[PDB]
């Protein structure tokens, strides 16, 4: 009787709004794991850091 | 007319601090800083993010001071990210915002009130010099600041 | 990214089912997660062969 509920979000050009939105949404959904899987970032920084620190 | 943010979480004499807020002699330089004091809780980091977002959006905060009463190093650990990602510097003076983590970011602007590991090692060796005890041993766990202490001693 | 995410999701599913066999299964609220380090260490011991 275990169930797997899925939640996905897309990109936004900013890194604070994306951070806060993802944090609040995946906190409210009470998720267990978070993934980052985008190579072709126009930003050369390659920063998933806000997601990592917030989670 | 700089904007200074004061955030207090936990029990504290807010009225005494507010009365003693204007206890400095800053009349010799045209600064007239603006200080806003706000109380907060220790619910979650995202609440702190929302509070600082609102404060900097409203009052144009150019400086954040955090004081708390917890015993968790995560406060400054996450505050480092905000300090690095925001041009406004942040300061920690008491509570959970006082313990020094490993290191700050290159773009970080967050500072703390306290001594370094090496200064504490020097004081502890001064104590061992004061009372003649010259035989000792050192044991530690895998907290990041262990190599610094061992090499300093 | 296809097979990469496929393998990652398979690993996540096996780890979640492995953790479901244990006790004291709390959940993150909307304080720290008291099984935070516990879950992290469970994921650290994640060995697989497929
Ligand atoms: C799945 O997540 C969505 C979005 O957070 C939520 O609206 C929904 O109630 C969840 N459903 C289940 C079965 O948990």
């Amino acid at each position: 009787k275990i169930q797997l509920n899925a939640t996905s979000v897309t990109h936004k050009p900013n890194a604070i709004q994306m951070a806060l939105s993802v944090c609040e949404d995946l906190i409210s959904s009470q998720v267990y794991a978070i993934l980052v899987s985008h190579p072709p970032t126009p930003n050369d920084h390659f920063t998933p850091t806000p997601v990592s620190y917030t989670a | 007319s700089i904007g200074i943010a004061v955030i207090l979480v936990g029990t504290s004499d807010e009225v005494a601090i507010k009365d003693a807020h204007e206890k400095d002699d800053f009349h010799h330089l045209s600064v007239v800083p603006r200080v806003e004091l706000v109380a907060m809780n220790e619910t979650d980091p995202k609440s702190i993010i929302t509070r600082i977002c609102d404060l900097m959006s409203d009052r144009k905060i150019q400086g954040v001071v955090l004081a708390d009463d917890t015993d968790q190093e995560a406060i400054a650990q996450i505050l480092d990210f905000i300090s690095a990602q925001t041009l406004t510097p942040i300061l920690g003076i008491h509570g959970g915002s006082s313990m020094i983590m490993a290191d700050k970011d290159e773009s970080s602007m967050f500072f703390q009130f306290g001594p370094s590991i090496e200064q504490q090692a020097s004081v502890m060796l001064n104590i061992m010099e004061e009372y003649d005890w010259y035989i000792f041993s050192i044991v530690t766990t895998y907290f990041p600041g262990y190599q610094d202490f061992v090499n300093k001693i | 990214e296809s097979a990469h995410i496929s393998d990652a999701v398979g690993v996540v599913a096996q780890a979640v089912h492995e953790l479901l066999e244990k006790e004291n299964i709390t959940d993150p609220p909307r304080n720290i997660w008291k099984t935070g380090p516990l879950f992290k260490r469970v994921l650290m011991s994640s060995k697989y062969a497929d």
